[PDB]
């Protein structure tokens, strides 16, 4: 009825719709894992180009936010840019006003908190975005996930997208204490190419990035030649 | 009606209250605007309601300034600020630029006002509705004589040979035919005029229609006269 | 706190700068162990003289939109010529706000064979030579830079480029008030900028003339 | 304060007298300008002043009484009103970003029964004014440089019993004692009277 | 920012939102207070929702300035904002005339905050209503506001669940020339006739304001009149 | 500290029959030093058939040949690439230097260029905006050198002689190095080296000088 | 200076139960009368009389807003404004225009009607509270009076006595400043009527 | 600048120098003191070359609009009550210019003038500028209302001559109007130093 | 369908049908056809053939900067609301860094733009489609912007009413475009967007506007008199 239509309606029992099918928005999506590696973080997701022609670098769901931290988005890519240019700003804040690189867990508190205002007035609606904040500060690296509804929460490893149930069980048989860098660039892009099926799509690429101590603790994209063919 | 918006779009593209503002336009006198080599008519009826009114007071043609004339179709009182405007920046570019404005930009002038609606203000004031009325621009410059539509779309396109409102649709029919590119203008006044008689419901009288005309060696804009508009029609 | 002169040259390859590491207050020299010469991005640096606030608050601002113009975005690094363009619009900006960067600036860049030496004043003059020397390097310094980029309209080597700043910062110790003898050479060459150990230069104090009998006002 | 008002109120009239002379620093630009502006049918003012503010002034006021009376269905406000509302735009000015009128001026008027439950003012009215904001009602008021030798004149003569023509020859000695010590050369005077038929224009005293 | 008015008219000409708001008032806990030729009386009722809600901290009986007192009965924190700009305007008239508010005036400002949220933009109106009283120059008040903003010139008064048939017995047992500590001596008993169990000193609040001052009596001294009733 | 500072220099220009020379020397200075010898940053393009030439402050100069910049391509947007006039490049000059009137620019312009009929006119400023088109204008801190010897040879006022046929663009430019030798004589804030343009309608030619360097 | 501008003193004294208030008659520009017979007093009930001094275009303006002030007061609370009330309320008026100030010196006086307490009030121009038992006086003339009132005063004077004081305590002293003069008018009041008096003085 | 102007039985004769010295130099010979608002007005520079040429282009185009919204023609009652509310509004800005605006309206002749202040009179015998107190003296002498049209141009471009030849910051090129029922027409242009050869043989 | 009225409005599906709606607008404008090659763009617009003699002009292609340029399909009445906005942030760089703003940033600027007016309420998306033909350090750009606030990087595309059919020829020859020089790149446009037009109807100089931009070309709009060298020779064969 009209217990759905905006934001500032709580349901019958407590539920707030308008936030609950903003999280349909990023199941429907592209799948996005990562993965903690006891020295750094690994972020892998898949582009699902829809045209031929498209140019490779398109459309890439990996942004630097700051030199050791960057957010990748999961669901929609234009309401993700809003997340993405808001917490550059909270991390410009940190470096221009405190002196002092922004921290893991407080630059994810930051995103919890732009993405949950829009979820309390009646003018704005929730994103239909999944952000990961991937950062290696003097706390250590640190892999925290934000959901429309903005609650963060820092994980180990984390499956989002459509195939996030069977791609959460490829990632109970990996280590995350064991586990370097080194290997699992070859091992969660080889989550993908076994997730994600061909009978929808033609065209889908893998974009990884990782921020780690043999990058000098900096984010960065691959080199083209350490991803797995296929 | 309040159950849309005001900026609501519809499935197939359209936005509501501007196609709803065409519509509008239809339902207004007819216009007219013929582009020649010698200069550019615009006539238009006046569908006067009563013939208790004086003829002089429903001027259909206004000019902006000496070299651009505009005759607008459906309703009066939205088409009054546009020129209110348009002679405002047509002044303003003689202030700064000291020479006469072109008639492309004084068409790019007014649809800059004829978009700016919509429904939260907040910084600015905006309009509620967009304006009811589509204006035909004419005027002569350093490219010669130019014809201009201003819809309530705000989209600006140059042309020809064009009619606007009621009897527009009946019009081009007869604009497919009776129309080569080097006519004189006095071969545009009689083809002018024997669409505005075709057009309209009315008995055609030099004190029931208005035509005028920018000259291009001239370079001014000549309004007519009842003792000049029934010249034409004897020919 | 306030800088001293700074005097700036290009050669065949690339372009040298020169400054004192010294940073008084009136008369008084507080500190003379701090660095004068910032670099900005990869290609680039510049130093200045005058007010030490103005320019550590300019400084900071131009080195944030050299790196958040690359971080964010894919595209290339800005060169010397487009830095030096925005170092240049935000001192002529602070100026028309009543609050201006009190200090010249001497900038320096080259980028893949395109050497680039360029100064800036408080007020909004920019300038761009071969030679370029600020403060009292302007009076005293940039004479002798001038005559020796023209006994050799080919261009100097970085041998003899070398030599005659070592010949003029010798000179503004003498002639100087506020100035000490420890120097920094900046050096932006196609590898990048390179910032030298400070070092000091031989002052002869010996003539014959400046004994006490000769100069003596008896 | 070159050119000089000289107004007095007597038992059933006002008299007021302004010099048109108009200079630019030293070069007589008019010798016949009016300066007392015709507010009502039964008010006037003698302002002076450069012919800046005064202009600009006396048309603020005088459009404000006309608006105040299309408003008020056509009824004359009294003469304090009027002088009341003036000494406000007076004193509100000098404490603005646009600065003080320079403008001395003398209010006149006579006060007339608008109705029959009207039982205030039946006298004349006469009050004198300042370019800050002083507002006085005064028997006789005068500006300018030949204000001294005209204030201790009236002194000497003013009666309040003076006739229509008894008070007519006191301002011809008012304007030439004027003529005889003032460097400035005040040749032209502008005499008008209000009496209980409206305003008159004196030709005779000039 | 919704700027549309919530309370509008009814086609039967009743302000509908008002008349919700008075039933939303009328669901407190029964406040009451009595007048005296020497001072006023009011009394609240303190209802404890568990023996672990620590019922020294809770407080209905609002003093708001050394001369005026306040106690309330509708929703809570409506009624703290009524309180807060009652503190705030009393404060703003000794800054200015050196001198204790009258009640008059205190309660004609509260009630212009009452209206203006019954004609503003957004807004709800207030859902509680109050029981000002205190001293000023011309003697003892007891007024009573209510969620229109119309306020009242009472003598003895009662609001509140239990308020009918608490405000006839206030008929039955007022008198012209009741003294104060005959006032007191009634306004608790009135409590009683309606209250559910046994009330403590812990379980009411009573205030009294005494020939300039209107200080909200203490568990020791309501402790003194309850073995006394 | 003071915001306004001169910066030396002079420009001076010839408009003939079909063309315009332009020339303004390339020499900036501060207080009392010598900052460069080689400023291009004293004459600016406008359009192909249009140029301003300022001098005066350096750092007001620069920004006035940007905004100057940007409001003529407004003005190409707006009229379907139409590239404006030299009467109405003028014109927007002179009424920007009167919207900064109570804080203005220490320049002082010239707007040189071509007619409409393709005749060349020049125009003048003061640092407000007082336009007038003339034939010729010399601005700068030699202007009082140079401004009246174009009155003696161009005008051809007080000599009781025949008038000389129409320049030519050689015999216009053989003139305006006369004065700019002349400048470098006897003005200390002038010449080390002038840039002579010619504003033809068939495009415009660069041309250099070399001045006295002391 | 702009405070003796227009010329005018007003003064004050308290008796047993009653007070005195006290102008004089003179209008001025810095050194010519442009008015011979202006009051500088102001009755708003039968307890309250103030004075005002200094420039006359504040004389009036700043009275004016009293008047809206005093007469909105009695609208919103059904009540005459009391002294302490009255003295409080403009000088709070004169601390809001503290870097705009008013060139006024408001000299208040004022009487309980049922109790017969006086209180004196007089500010500055910049509305400096102070509240004297014995007298107050303002004006261009308060140097001269400073020493008139305190040679003459003692605490215990009927209204009959404290006229004669007040009145040769504000002439010895107009008669020394040459922008205070041209007579006096007084303003005896007790609890049980007002007098006002007006008072021969120099015509110089 | 010797600007003057008078109202006689035929129209306005309005009278210019065309001199612009900032100081002891002379920036210009040939400026135009006498800015034609439309076919039918006429205004006069006298002070700043800048503030009289910015606000009577002003002046011009608030009386261009005029008529196209009204219709009809600006009368000069009008046209200078435009130029003095804007003089008046900036009066503490530090403008100079005293301007004349001369029209044939509906009702005649008119002949204002407007200040740097806001000052507006009203009169039919004017001169400003700083060698204006030349051009008194030998227009006074000889003015009377019922001139011929060529004597009262012969009384002006005289009147303006024996100003140029005294006044530093005055001469050049006398201009000469004529305001009559029609509208203006330019009368002669002639140099100050061929003027002196007529005048004095 | 009672969640397509508001835009801040998700559908229980979690679709924007208002942003949905306004792509719409994109896909019923006139045919324009983007080809990137190794140093050139070229666009190739389809304006409005004349009614049998009289000729409607309407602008489509815009220039933005020297080496920007794009073109439009959809509400031209937003159109020319992002052509104020991409003129003056265009203008903003060339006055602070005097030289071109690069389209990698230029492409991120324009998205931010479009997502601004897709989360307020009393706001509608830009019911329009842009094609941007850059130049810059990096080589030659084609972007294709669409009204939910994407950015896509392509090697070519067309837009318009029936545009799918011109994607469908682009979609054989795009892997040869980097061989290709600036006369044959031009006729791989062209062929391109004659796929796109009516079933009686075929190309000339009164119905196509061709656009190239290049390294050492500024952003050139070839109209009706310099347009005849690449279109009089042409003939749309099977
Ligand atoms: C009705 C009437 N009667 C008269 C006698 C006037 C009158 O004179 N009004 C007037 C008003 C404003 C002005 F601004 C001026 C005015 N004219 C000038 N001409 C030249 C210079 C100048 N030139 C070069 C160097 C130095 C100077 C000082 C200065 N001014 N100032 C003149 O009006
Ligand atoms: B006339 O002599 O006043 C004439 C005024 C006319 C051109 C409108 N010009 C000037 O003499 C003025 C003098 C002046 C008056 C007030 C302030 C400054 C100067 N000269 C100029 O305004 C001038 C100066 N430099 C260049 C151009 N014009």
């Amino acid at each position: 009825s009209g217990h759905d239509q905006s934001t500032d309606v709580f349901s019958a029992e407590g539920r707030v719709f308008q936030v609950e099918y903003a999280g349909k928005a990023v199941d429907n999506s592209s799948t996005a894992v990562a993965a903690c590696c006891k020295d750094g973080v690994v972020v892998a997701v898949e582009k699902v180009h829809t045209s031929r022609m498209l140019e490779k670098g398109s459309n890439n769901r990996i942004h630097a936010v700051d030199r050791q931290a960057g957010i990748c988005i999961c669901g929609l890519l234009p309401d993700g840019r809003a997340i993405v240019s808001r917490a550059r700003q909270e991390a410009e804040n940190s470096r221009d006003i405190f002196a002092t690189p922004i921290r893991g867990s407080v630059l994810a508190n930051r995103v919890g908190e732009f993405m949950h205002a829009y979820t309390t007035h009646f003018a704005y609606r929730p994103f239909g975005c999944s952000a990961i904040i991937a950062s290696y500060a003097d706390d250590g690296p640190q892999l925290f996930v934000s959901d429309p509804s903005g609650t963060v929460a820092g994980y180990y490893g984390v499956a989002l997208g459509k195939a996030k149930t069977v791609a959460k069980s490829e990632l109970e048989k990996l280590d995350f204490s064991s586990l370097t860098c080194d290997e699992a660039v070859g091992k969660l892009a080889s989550i993908l190419h076994e997730v994600h099926d061909k009978q929808k799509d033609k065209l889908y690429e893998v974009e990884v990035a990782w921020v780690c101590d043999k990058s000098d603790r900096k984010f960065v994209h691959v080199p083209a030649d350490m991803v797995p063919a296929e | 009606e309040y159950d849309r918006g005001v900026n609501t779009f519809s499935p197939e593209g359209r936005i509501f209250q501007i196609e709803y503002a065409v519509e509008a336009i239809k339902l207004g006198s007819t216009s007219l605007g013929i582009r020649t080599p010698e200069g550019v008519v615009l006539a238009a009826e006046k569908r006067v309601p009563s013939t208790l009114v004086v003829p002089s007071s429903m001027s259909k043609i206004m000019e902006v300034d000496s070299h651009i004339a505009a005759v607008m179709s459906g309703m009066v009182a939205d088409a009054r600020i546009l020129v209110e405007h348009a002679r405002v920046e047509s002044q303003n570019h003689r202030f700064t630029y000291n020479e006469p404005m072109s008639v492309e930009s004084c068409t790019l002038a007014t649809c800059d006002l004829s978009i700016q609606f919509g429904e939260s203000g907040g910084r600015r004031k905006l309009m509620s509705r967009p304006f009811g009325v589509s204006l035909l621009i004419a005027g002569v410059d350093e490219k010669g004589p130019q014809l201009w539509q201003t819809d309530p779309s705000g989209t600006h396109t140059r042309y020809d040979a064009q009619a606007i409102g009621g009897g527009a649709e009946a019009a081009q029919s007869v604009f497919t035919e009776r129309y080569h590119r080097n006519m004189t203008l006095e071969e545009g006044e009689t083809l002018a005029v024997d669409i505005l008689k075709q057009v309209m419901e009315d008995q055609l009288s030099p004190e029931n229609i208005e035509v005028a005309v920018v000259r291009a060696d001239d370079g001014k804009l000549h309004m007519y006269t009842p003792t000049e508009i029934k010249a034409i029609m004897s020919r | 706190a306030s800088g001293g002169s700074v005097i700036a040259i290009k050669y065949k390859g690339g372009v040298l700068m020169a400054a004192d590491t010294l940073l008084s207050y009136g008369s008084l020299a507080k500190w003379p162990n701090i660095p004068r010469i910032r670099l900005l991005g990869s290609h680039s640096a510049v130093c200045a003289t005058g007010s030490y606030a103005d320019f550590q608050m300019m400084a900071k601002q131009v080195e944030d939109n050299i790196e958040r113009q690359k971080m964010y975005h894919n595209v290339d690094e800005l060169s010397p010529s487009e830095v030096f363009s925005y170092l240049h619009r935000s001192i002529y900006q602070k100026r028309c706000d009543f609050d201006p960067c009190l200090c010249q600036m001497v900038f320096i860049g080259v980028r893949d064979g395109e050497t680039f030496l360029a100064g800036v004043d408080d007020v909004g003059t920019r300038w761009e030579d071969d030679c370029i020397a600020t403060g009292y390097g302007a009076y005293i310094a940039l004479p002798l830079l001038r005559q020796a980029l023209e006994k050799n309209p080919d261009g100097l080597s970085r041998g003899e480029a070398m030599r005659i700043l070592t010949d003029c910062l010798r000179v503004l110790f003498y002639r100087e008030c506020r100035a000490i003898n420890k120097f920094q050479v900046a050096d932006a060459a196609s590898d990048g900028v390179r910032i030298s150990e400070p070092f000091d230069v031989e002052t002869h104090w010996e003539y014959e003339g400046y004994c006490f009998e000769k100069t003596a006002i008896i | 304060m070159a050119e000089t008002a000289i107004a007095f109120r007597c038992k059933d009239y006002v008299m007021v007298a302004a010099a048109g002379l108009n200079a630019f620093y030293y070069i007589k630009i008019t010798d016949a300008e009016d300066k007392i502006t015709q507010l009502d049918t039964h008010q006037l003012v003698a302002c002076t002043g450069e012919n800046g503010p005064r202009v600009n002034f006396t048309e603020y006021i005088k459009c404000n009484l006309a608006l105040n009376r299309m408003r008020q269905h056509g009824r004359h406000s009294s003469c304090e009103s009027t002088a009341n509302f003036m000494r406000n735009c007076l004193a509100s000015a000098i404490r603005s970003r646009e600065g003080a009128y320079q403008v001395n001026c003398l209010f006149a008027g006579y006060d007339t029964p608008v109705s029959e439950d009207d039982d205030g003012v039946v006298g004349p009215q006469l009050f004198y004014m300042d370019y800050l904001g002083t507002l006085q009602a005064v028997p006789y008021g005068c500006h300018g440089y030949g204000a001294c030798f005209v204030t201790a004149l009236l002194d000497r003569l003013w009666r309040p019993d003076l006739s229509q023509q008894e008070g007519l020859e006191l301002m011809q000695k008012c304007c030439d004692e004027v003529k005889r010590r003032v460097i400035i050369s005040n040749s032209y005077f502008f005499v008008k009277a209000v009496t209980k038929n409206g305003v008159e224009v004196i030709t005779a005293v000039h | 920012e919704a700027f549309y008015g919530l309370t509008t008219f009814s086609p039967s000409g009743k302000l509908i939102q008002i008349e919700y708001a008075t039933t939303a008032a009328g669901k407190g806990t029964t406040a009451l207070g009595v007048k005296a030729t020497d001072g006023v009386v009011i009394a609240a009722k303190k209802k404890a929702p568990s023996t672990l809600v620590d019922a020294s901290s809770i407080q209905k009986v609002f003093v708001l300035d050394e001369h005026v007192g306040c106690t309330y009965s509708g929703m809570g924190p409506d009624c703290r904002v009524l309180i807060d700009s009652a503190r705030k305007n009393c404060q703003q008239y000794k800054l200015m005339y050196n001198e204790p508010i009258p009640i008059s005036q205190l309660v004609r400002k509260i009630s212009a905050i009452y209206q203006e949220f019954t004609q503003s933009g957004g807004v709800r109106p207030f859902g509680c209503s109050l029981l000002v009283a205190g001293v000023d120059a011309n003697g003892y008040h007891l007024y009573q506001v209510d969620p229109s903003g119309t306020f009242w010139a009472w003598k003895a008064t009662a609001i509140g669940t239990g308020s009918p048939d608490a405000k006839a017995f206030l008929e039955k047992r007022y008198t012209v020339d009741m003294e104060l500590e005959d006032a007191v001596h009634t306004a608790l008993l009135t409590l009683k006739e309606g209250f559910d169990g046994q009330m403590t000193s812990e379980n009411t609040q009573v205030g009294r304001v005494v020939e300039n001052r209107f200080e909200i009596l203490s568990v020791d001294q309501l402790r003194d009149y309850l073995d006394q009733i | 500290w003071s915001p306004y500072q001169d910066n030396g220099g002079t420009t001076a220009a010839i408009a003939g029959k079909d063309f315009v020379i332009l020339a303004g020397d390339t020499r900036l200075n501060g207080d009392f030093c010598l900052h460069s010898r080689h400023d291009q940053s004293k004459i600016f393009q406008l359009t192909p058939y249009t140029y301003m030439a300022s001098n005066g402050m350096q750092a007001d100069r620069l920004q006035l040949q940007q905004m100057l910049k940007y409001r003529v391509k407004w003005y190409k947007y707006n009229n379907g690439g139409k590239v404006p006039s030299t009467k109405a490049i003028a014109q927007l000059m002179s009424t920007m230097l009167y919207h900064r009137r109570f804080f203005p620019y220490y320049t002082f312009n010239m707007v040189v260029g071509l007619d409409e009929e393709g005749h060349g006119v020049c125009y003048s400023y003061d640092a407000v905006g007082s336009t007038e088109p003339f034939l010729y204008g010399t601005r700068g801190s030699a202007a009082s050198f140079v401004e009246p010897l174009l009155d003696c040879l161009i005008n051809r006022q007080h000599m009781t002689s025949q008038a000389p046929p129409e320049m030519t663009k050689e015999e216009t430019l053989a003139m305006l190095k006369n004065a700019f030798t002349g400048a470098a004589e006897r003005d200390i804030y002038t010449g080390d080296s002038v840039s002579f343009f010619i504003i033809t309608k068939d495009g415009v030619q660069q041309e250099s000088f070399e001045l006295r360097k002391d | 200076s702009i405070m003796a501008y227009s010329g005018g003193s007003v003064m004050a004294m308290a008796g047993k139960e009653c007070f005195v208030i006290i102008s004089d008659n003179r209008l001025g520009e810095q050194l010519k009368t442009i008015s011979t017979e202006v009051p500088k007093l102001h009755v708003v009930n039968d307890s309250i009389v103030y004075g005002l001094t200094g420039l006359r275009t504040d004389q009036q303006t700043f009275a004016n807003k009293v008047q809206f002030r005093t007469e909105m007061y009695k609208l919103r609370e059904e009540r005459d404004i009391t002294g302490k009330a009255f003295a409080a309320m403009i000088t709070s008026m004169l601390y809001e225009a503290r870097f705009g100030p008013w060139f006024v010196e408001p000299v208040i006086g004022s009487i309980d009607k049922s109790t017969g307490e006086v209180y004196l009030c007089a500010t500055d121009l910049i509305g400096a509270p102070c509240e004297p038992e014995d007298y107050v006086c303002a004006g261009t003339a308060a140097e001269s009076l400073h020493g008139m009132c305190e040679a003459l005063w003692r605490p215990g004077m009927s209204p009959e006595e404290l006229f004669e004081i007040a009145a040769q305590a504000m002439l010895s002293a107009c008669d020394r400043d040459s922008l205070s003069g041209y007579g006096a008018v007084a303003m005896i009041v007790t609890k049980d009527k007002v007098t006002t008096r007006l008072i021969k003085g120099r015509k110089d | 600048t010797t600007t003057l102007a008078f109202r006689f039985n035929g129209g306005i004769i309005v009278a210019v120098d065309s001199r612009a010295s900032t100081g002891q130099y002379i920036a210009s010979q040939t400026v135009m003191k006498v800015l034609e608002i439309n076919d039918y007005l006429l205004g006069t520079l006298a002070g700043g070359a800048a503030d009289c040429q910015y606000w009577e282009r002003v002046l011009g185009m608030e009386c261009r609009l005029w008529e196209l919204r009204n219709g009809s023609r600006i009368t000069v009652a009008a046209a200078s009550k435009i130029l003095a509310n804007i003089t008046y509004a900036y009066r503490n800005h530090g403008l100079s210019m005293g301007t004349m605006v001369a029209g044939w309206d509906q009702f005649g002749p008119s002949l204002y003038y407007v200040d740097d202040k806001g000052s507006r009179v009203k009169q039919d015998l004017f001169s400003v500028g700083s060698g204006s107190i030349y051009a008194y003296g030998v227009l006074d002498t000889g003015y009377r209302k019922d001139l011929s049209v060529e004597d009262a141009c012969d009384l002006a471009r005289r009147s303006i001559f024996h100003a140029t030849y005294r006044d530093g910051a005055s001469g050049g090129i006398v201009t000469v109007y004529h305001v009559h029922e029609k509208g203006w027409t330019k009368i002669s242009r002639d140099d100050q130093t061929k003027l002196y050869h007529r005048y004095f043989p | 369908n009672e969640y397509d009225s508001d835009i801040t409005t998700w559908s229980p599906t979690g679709r924007l049908f208002q942003i949905e709606y306004a792509n719409e607008a994109v896909n019923n404008g006139s045919a324009t056809v983007g080809v990137k090659g190794k140093n050139f763009v070229v666009l190739a617009a389809l304006k409005r053939s004349p009614v049998a003699e009289l000729s409607s002009y309407q602008e489509k292609v815009f220039e933005i900067d020297e080496h920007v340029g794009m073109s439009i399909s959809g509400l031209v009445a937003d159109g020319r609301v992002l052509a104020r906005y991409l003129r003056t942030e265009c203008m903003n760089y060339r006055y602070m860094y005097s030289n071109g703003m690069p389209m990698n940033q230029m492409a991120d600027m324009i998205g931010e733009k479009h997502q601004r007016h897709i989360q307020c309420s009393g706001k509608r998306p830009f019911g329009v489609g842009l094609l941007l033909a850059g130049y810059d350090r990096q080589g030659p750009h084609l972007y294709q912007t669409v009204p939910s606030g994407d950015v896509y990087d392509y090697k070519a595309t067309a837009m318009g009413v029936r545009s799918q059919a011109s994607r469908t020829y682009l979609e054989r020859h795009f892997e040869h475009f980097s061989d290709c020089t600036l006369d044959e790149l031009v006729t791989h446009a062209l062929k391109a967007l004659a796929s796109a037009t009516s079933e009686g109807i075929e190309l000339n100089v009164k119905n196509t506007t061709i656009a190239i931009v290049g390294k050492d070309t500024p952003f050139t709009i070839f109209e009706e008199e310099s347009a005849r060298k690449y279109l009089d020779g042409f003939k749309m064969r099977p």
